[PDB]
C-alpha cells in the first residue's frame, strides 16, 4: 500500500507551531527505511523504541504532527521539557512512544525582507496539556483592568510572528519538525512493516 | 536571547534642551513591542512608553517614542530636573525579556579647574604594616580626567584605586580620590611619590609630588 | 494599587543558598504571573523567571539549572531559591508583576563574600603645607579594611555640612572595603577649630571619634 | 534597474548540446533567490521547467522535464544555466528566466526578454523571390492587388519592404510558415486602384541578414502575349 | 498536478466596456493564484497575486476575485492597452501549472470579405515547382475558409494557409492560401478554383481559372 509519508515530509507549505497539523495513518504497510537512512534529517530522535528495528513492529494507529519552529527550539520538543514551545504551543507527554524528526528549511520558509507568516503563542495564563491545541486569539490581561477584546496598556496580543531571513544564524533559522506517535491498543495491528 | 544595545552610553545636556536616546536590537523585533523604563537612585524602574510610541498614564506629554524593526528612539522635548536619570529599553515581543545596558543623563555646565591635593600617610598606618598615599581632585567638570602615580620618576599601575563622586545638587561638579597602597618596604626603597593629572580644563598635565621623609 | 513587600537573606558565602520571599497586598494573587528581576553594576538588569498560583514556572535558560520558585496561595506569597551562589550574584533583586510595566518592589540587596564582620581602621590625612590652594586647605579621614557595608562618617557630630565629600566604598583585593572622607576648610582655622571624623559601622556597632591634627615637619 | 538578461537567440541541429544563461542585476542577485526557467512553444501556452537556489545549489524540476534538461547556477558571477545534451526538433521554443519572491510567495515577479531556440536539420540558405502581379478577377471595383513571394529561405527572419520603405497603403507581410523541406515561405502584398496598370512601379526589397542576401524585384501587370 | 481550466478562450469586446474571465482548479487552492498578462512578442507581465491583490505599477481597472476552486478577473474601464492574453497560475503545491490562455479581440462591423486569385509564373516552373495563391484581404470575423478545387475536385494536404493579426485601423484580419505543386501535378488538371466561405457572407463566392487562362 505504501501509505503517504510524502504528503507529510515532502510538502510545499507547513503549519504554525500553535496550529500544528495532525494526520492519522491506518491500514498501511509502512516503510521507515527512507527515514532511518537519509542525509537530510539533521535531528532524528526516537523515544521508547530503537530506530533500526522499526520494520519489525505492528502498531494500531500512527499520528504525524507537523509544524515549523526556530532552530534553537528543537531541544524543547521532547518529554519533560520547559520553554515557550513546550508549555504554550506543543506539549508531549512523559510516557512517549515515537520519533521526532527535524530538518532545516531556510530555502523554502525564508525570504529577503522577512517571512512573518509563521507565528508562536507567547502569552498564556497556564500551561497546555499533552497533545492540546489553543487557537484562541483572546487578549492577554496582565494588569488591573479588563481588556474587552481591545488592545492597550498591559493588554497584549498573544500570537507573535517569527522573523525569518536567509542571512540569519543557524539558531534563528527555520526548522520543519515531524513527530510520529505510535498507538498500540488491544485491537489488531493495521500498520505493519514490509517483507 | 535578543541583545539590546543603547546609544549613547552617557549623555550630558542642560535644562530646556531636547534629548534623543536610541536602542538597537540584534534581530528584528515583534510588531513594535519595545518599552522605555526610567530609574532614579534608590527607587525602582518606572515605565514611560509602551508599544514604542504609546504614552502610559500619569506620564507628561514630553516623552515621545519612535522607530521600528531594529532601531527605536526616545525623545524628550524639554529636560527638567526630574528628567535626569537612567533610561532602559526593553523588549517583550519574544521570550525571554531583555533590557538594555543603560543611558545616563548628566547636567552640563562650564569647565572647572580641578583643585588637586595630596596627603601623606600616618605613623599609625605605617606601624600597622602597610602604607597608602592619597590624591584628591575637587570641583572639576567634566568627569573625564586621567590620573597616574609615579614612584621616583617611574610610572606605576595595578597598585592604585580611584573613586569618583556624584554630581552635586548645587554646582554640577565632581570629585576624584586615588589611593596608592603598598607595603612599607616598597615605600622605604622607592624614593619619591608623584600624582600626575590631566584634565580637559587644563592646557598641560600637572604633577604634585613629595619625596621620602618629606613633610 | 498593588503593594509588594520583600524580605530574605542579605550577606552570604560562596556555595551557600539564597532565599527570598515577596508578599502581595491589594489585589488578587491569582490570575497573574509573578516575576523576579535582578540588577547588578556593569551587567544591567536581568530577568530570572516567573511563577503562577498553579505552580507553573517560566525560567531563563541562563539560570534554568539553579533557580527554584515556590508559591503559597493561602498567604499570598512567592519565593525564590538560587543555589551555588558565587560572587557574581551580588545584586539588587526585585519582585514584580507579569511584565513589570505596572508594579515593582522596593528592592533587596544581596551581597556575597568570603570574609565576615570586621571593624574599620581609621587613619587621618592631614593638611600639609603642600595641599593648600588659596588659604583653604583640605583635610580628611580614611577608613580602611572594613566589612560589611555601610560605614557612615560625619564631622564634629553634624556640626559641619559644607565642603563635605564622602566617596563610595572601593573593593580591595582582601575582600574588604575602604573609603575616604575629605573636607575643605579655611587655613585660618586649622589651629583653632576641632576636626573630628566620627565613624560608625552598624553591622558591628563599632564607633570611633578620632580627631585630626596637621602634619608638621618636626625639626630634630 | 532590477532586471534579468538572457543570452541571444540560438540555431542548432539535433544531437548537439546547448547551454543558455540568465544573469540578474539590481538586487542581492548573487544568491538568496530562486532562478527558474519557463518554456513557450510557438503559439501555445506556458510550461514550467524548474528552479534552482544558487547558494546551496538545490534544484527542483517538473516531471515533464526531469532528466531531459539540467538547471544549474553559479553564485560567484550570479548566473543561472540551462543545459541540453541531445537536442530534438521539439525543443524549438522561447525560454524565459524567472525569479521567485520566496517564502510562501511562489509567483513569478520578474521575467526576461526571452531566448529563442531553433532546432533544424537544414542549413543556412538564401531566399527565392517571385512576383505576384495583379490578376484578371482582381478587377474588384478597382481594387487591384500586387505582391511578392519569398520562398525556400532559411534561417529566419527575413524582411520584405516596398519602394525602399515608402509605400504602406494597406500593405501586409504575412507570417512565415514552415514547410516540410525545413524551409520557410511568406508573401507581401499591396492593394491599390486598378488604374495602377501604369501609375506605379512597385519594387519589393527582400533582406536576409544571415546569408548577407538582398534582392530588389519589380512588379509588372502580367501580359498574356497574344498569338 | 493541479489542473487549471480557463474560460472563455476567445472573448471579444469593445473599448470602455467591462470584461470578465474565469479560472478553475481541480482542487482547493485557498488564495494561491496569480494572473499574468502577455502581448504578442513581449514577455509576460504580472498583474495580481493572492487572487485579490495588485502589483505596484498596475492600474485600478484590473481586479481579482474568488477563493477555493473558482476565480475571476475583471477589467472595467477597458482601454487599447488591455487587448492581450491572460494566464492563471497556481502556487499552492508543486508542480506549478498555468492555464491555457484567454485572448481578447476588438469587435467591429461584420466586414465584407473580398477575394483575389494569383496564378504562378513560368519561372517557378523553371525552378521545378509552381504555386498559385488565393487571398481574402480585409475580412472579419476570423472564421473564413478557403477551399481549393483542382478541376472542381477537393485537393487537401497540398496547400498551406497563413493569417495575419488584427489591423490597428479597421481591426480586420487578412488571410492567404498558397497551393504548391510540381510541374507534373500542375499539368494534372487545368481548372484551379478558390472558394471562400464566411458566415458574414450570404453566398460563398468562387473564383477559378483554367491552365493558361486569366
Amino acid at each position: 500500500n505504501l501509505c503517504p509519508f510524502g504528503e507529510v515530509f515532502n510538502a510545499t507549505r507547513f503549519a504554525s507551531v500553535y496550529a500544528w497539523n495532525r494526520k492519522r495513518i491506518s491500514n498501511c504497510v509502512a516503510d521507515y527505511s527512507v527515514l532511518y537512512n537519509s542525509a537530510s534529517f539533521s535531528t532524528f530522535k526516537c523515544y521508547g523504541v530503537s530506530p533500526t528495528k522499526l520494520n519489525d513492529l505492528c502498531f494500531t494507529n500512527v499520528y504525524a504532527d507537523s509544524f515549523v519552529i526556530r532552530g534553537d527550539e528543537v531541544r524543547q520538543i521532547a518529554p519533560g521539557q520547559t520553554g515557550k514551545i513546550a508549555d504554550y504551543n506543543y506539549k508531549l507527554p512523559d510516557d512517549f512512544t515515537g520519533c521526532v524528526i527535524a530538518w532545516n528549511s531556510n530555502n523554502l520558509d525564508s525570504k529577503v525582507g522577512g517571512n512573518y507568516n509563521y507565528r508562536y503563542r507567547l502569552f498564556r495564563k497556564s500551561n497546555l496539556k499533552p497533545f492540546e491545541r489553543d487557537i484562541s486569539t483572546e487578549i492577554y490581561q496582565a494588569g488591573s483592568k479588563p481588556c474587552n477584546g481591545v488592545e492597550g496598556f498591559n493588554c497584549y496580543f498573544p500570537l507573535q510572528s517569527y522573523g525569518f531571513q536567509p542571512t540569519n544564524g543557524v539558531g534563528y533559522q527555520p526548522y520543519r519538525v515531524v513527530v510520529l506517535s505510535f498507538e498500540l491498543l488491544h485491537a489488531p495491528a493495521t500498520v505493519c512493516g514490509p517483507k | 536571547e535578543i541583545v539590546m544595545t543603547q546609544s549613547p552610553g552617557t549623555l550630558s545636556l542642560s535644562p530646556g534642551e531636547r534629548a534623543t536616546l536610541s536602542c538597537r536590537a540584534s534581530q528584528s523585533i515583534s510588531s513594535s513591542y519595545l518599552a522605555w523604563f526610567q530609574q532614579k537612585p534608590g527607587q525602582a524602574p518606572r515605565l514611560l512608553i509602551y508599544g514604542a510610541s504609546s504614552r502610559a498614564p500619569g506620564i507628561p506629554d514630553r516623552f515621545s517614542g519612535s522607530g521600528s524593526g531594529t532601531d527605536f528612539t526616545l525623545t524628550i522635548s524639554r529636560l527638567e530636573p526630574e528628567d535626569f536619570a537612567v533610561y532602559y529599553c526593553q523588549q517583550y515581543g519574544d521570550s525571554p525579556l531583555t533590557f538594555g545596558g543603560g543611558t545616563k543623563v548628566d547636567i552640563k555646565r562650564t569647565v572647572a579647574a580641578p583643585s588637586v591635593f595630596i596627603f601623606p600617610p600616618s605613623d599609625e598606618q605605617l606601624k600597622s604594616g602597610t602604607a597608602s598615599v592619597v590624591c584628591l581632585l575637587n570641583n572639576f567638570y567634566p568627569r573625564e580626567a586621567k590620573v597616574q602615580w609615579k614612584v621616583d620618576n617611574a610610572l606605576q599601575s595595578g597598585n592604585s584605586q580611584e573613586s569618583v563622586t556624584e554630581q552635586d545638587s548645587k554646582d554640577s561638579t565632581y570629585s576624584l580620590s586615588s589611593t596608592l597602597t603598598l607595603s612599607k618596604a616598597d615605600y622605604e626603597k622607592h624614593k619619591v611619590y608623584a600624582c600626575e593629572v590631566t584634565h580637559q580644563g587644563l592646557s598641560s598635565p600637572v604633577t604634585k609630588s613629595f619625596n621620602r621623609g618629606e613633610c | 494599587e498593588v503593594q509588594l513587600q520583600q524580605w530574605g537573606a542579605g550577606l552570604l558565602k560562596p556555595s551557600e543558598t539564597l532565599s527570598l520571599t515577596c508578599a502581595v497586598y491589594g489585589e488578587s494573587f491569582s490570575g497573574y504571573y509573578w516575576s523576579w528581576i535582578r540588577q547588578s553594576p556593569g551587567k544591567g538588569l536581568e530577568w530570572i523567571g516567573q511563577i503562577n498560583h498553579s505552580g507553573n514556572t517560566n525560567y531563563n535558560p541562563s539560570l534554568k539549572s539553579r533557580v527554584t520558585m515556590s508559591v503559597d496561595t493561602s498567604k499570598n506569597q512567592f519565593s525564590l531559591k538560587l543555589s551555588s551562589v558565587t560572587a557574581a550574584d551580588t545584586a539588587v533583586y526585585y519582585c514584580a508583576r507579569e511584565l513589570g510595566h505596572d508594579y515593582w518592589g522596593q528592592g533587596t540587596l544581596v551581597t556575597v563574600s568570603s570574609a565576615s564582620t570586621k571593624g574599620p581602621s581609621v587613619f587621618p590625612l592631614a593638611p600639609s603645607s603642600k595641599s593648600t590652594s588659596g588659604g583653604t586647605a583640605a583635610l580628611g579621614c580614611l577608613v580602611k579594611d572594613y566589612f560589611p557595608e555601610p560605614v557612615t562618617v560625619s564631622w564634629n557630630s553634624g556640626a559641619l555640612t559644607s565642603g563635605v565629600h564622602t566617596f563610595p566604598a572601593v573593593l580591595q583585593s582582601s575582600g574588604l572595603y575602604s573609603l575616604s572622607s575629605v573636607v575643605t576648610v579655611p587655613s585660618s582655622s586649622l589651629g583653632t577649630q576641632t576636626y573630628i571624623c566620627n565613624v560608625n559601622h552598624k553591622p558591628s556597632n563599632t564607633k570611633v571619634d578620632k580627631k585630626v591634627e596637621p602634619k608638621s615637619c618636626d625639626k630634630t
